[PDB]
């Protein structure tokens, strides 16, 4: 199945939920430190919940703030509300 | 010889600019000025109290890697402009100050809100420059009293609450001083002519008085001398 | 295969430190060794530090 | 536990006998399950 990008990802916590928007993306200006979670992305898992955690997390010794959000939307797919 | 020894006093002040001063003292021993002169000179560069701005706040911008509309300055800029803002605090020790201007025109320190207890030293000092007849800015800065330098990365460290998206932080240099020379000459006492005058120059912010500034260093080389008096 | 990009751009100010690498135009290079205070400097009569 | 190593060629039964089992399909993985 396909991979949606929503701000609703299972085993984590709501601090960890607190920077993103309710689109599933990092808000412009927030500050971002190693293994923090930018773009909420959900995998779908086997066919054997029934979604894995594929998130963009910070690399680990990253710091930095976030400047600039750019999303590329292939045509046919419903645009979210950061786009 | 044992108990010969001249008390220096400070017998005069010379002001000759906001900024720069020079203060005198006499009389001194022979040895006793470069001693005193290098003694204060250390003390006095690197641990004057003084108020520095710590945290900026704008109405309309997130980050400082921004710009924003119908000002000629970035975001960046204008913190850099406001790091060397020199403003003096009375008692609060921790004062929010509140710019608003508006209309085409050099935004300096002069616009800042009224503050009975702080006081601008220099009213000219350009902050940022308003290109548009609609723009406007509106800004809170945060003056904070403390002594060195404590870049804002170490200030990230306290963690209460973090911090709202928009409060930029800006490196604190809490030194007023920024030039110090002293120099020993011939000093006429009586008829004695072993004696020695040292005259100090120094160069800073215009937030401190040389005055007070050389009784702090004073009286912080005495504190430090206390543990040499009783060596146990 | 993709139907979604996500770019996330982080801006970090470097500050200089000792082992940070400087140079001149010259040919003349090398790393800081020690970040000394103001006092520390040789200063000239005029009590400028270097 | 062991002080020297032996080298040669391999004969058919020897291979037989390091086998667990013998490969009849070129499929890898189902792709639907893992």
């Amino acid at each position: 199945g396909p991979e949606e990008i929503t701000a609703d990802i299972p085993n984590v916590g709501e601090a960890a939920l607190s920077k993103l928007d309710e689109s599933g993306i990092v808000y412009i200006g927030a500050e971002v430190t190693g293994g923090d979670i930018l773009v909420g992305k959900v995998t779908p898992k086997g066919e054997t919940s029934d979604v894995k955690d594929s998130s963009l997390r910070v690399p680990n010794g990253v710091s930095g703030t976030v400047i600039d959000v750019q999303v590329f939307t292939r045509d046919g797919v419903e645009k979210d509300k950061r786009a | 010889s044992v108990t010969e020894f001249l008390k220096p006093r400070l017998v005069d002040i010379e002001q000759v600019s906001s900024t720069h001063a020079k203060v005198t003292l006499e009389p001194l021993e022979r040895g006793f000025g470069h001693t005193l002169g290098n003694a204060l000179r250390r003390i006095l560069l690197s641990s004057m109290p003084g108020c520095a701005v710590t945290e900026v706040e704008i109405d309309g911008v997130l980050h400082e890697y921004s710009t924003k509309e119908g000002v000629q300055e970035d975001i960046l800029e204008i913190l850099l402009n406001l790091k060397g803002l020199a403003v003096r605090v009375q008692g609060k020790d921790e004062v929010i100050l509140t710019l608003n201007k508006s209309g085409i025109g050099p935004v300096t320190a002069a616009d800042i809100t009224h503050d009975g207890d702080v006081e601008i030293v220099k009213p000219q000092h350009v902050i940022c420059h308003l290109t548009d007849e609609n723009a406007s800015i509106s800004m809170r800065i945060k003056v904070q009293r403390g002594r060195g330098y404590v870049p804002a990365s170490t200030r990230i460290h306290s963690e209460e609450d973090e911090r709202p998206i928009g409060r930029l932080l800006v490196d604190a240099c809490y030194s007023p001083v920024e030039r110090i020379a002293y120099n020993v000459e011939a000093a006429r006492v009586e008829q004695r002519t072993d004696l020695d005058k040292l005259v100090i120059e120094m160069e800073t912010n215009g937030t401190i008085d040389p005055e007070e500034a050389i009784r702090r260093a004073a009286t912080i080389l005495a504190e430090q001398l206390e543990a040499f008096v009783d060596l146990r | 295969g993709v139907l979604k990009i996500v770019k996330v751009y982080l801006a970090v100010k470097r500050r200089i430190q000792p082992g940070d690498k400087m140079a001149g135009r010259h040919g003349n290079k090398g790393v800081i060794s020690k970040i000394n205070p103001i006092e520390d400097m040789p200063y000239d009569e005029n009590g400028t530090p270097v | 536990e062991f002080d020297a190593i032996k080298i040669a060629l391999a004969s058919p039964d020897m291979i037989r006998s390091w086998s667990f089992g013998e490969v009849k399909k070129p499929e890898t993985i189902n792709y639907r399950t893992f």
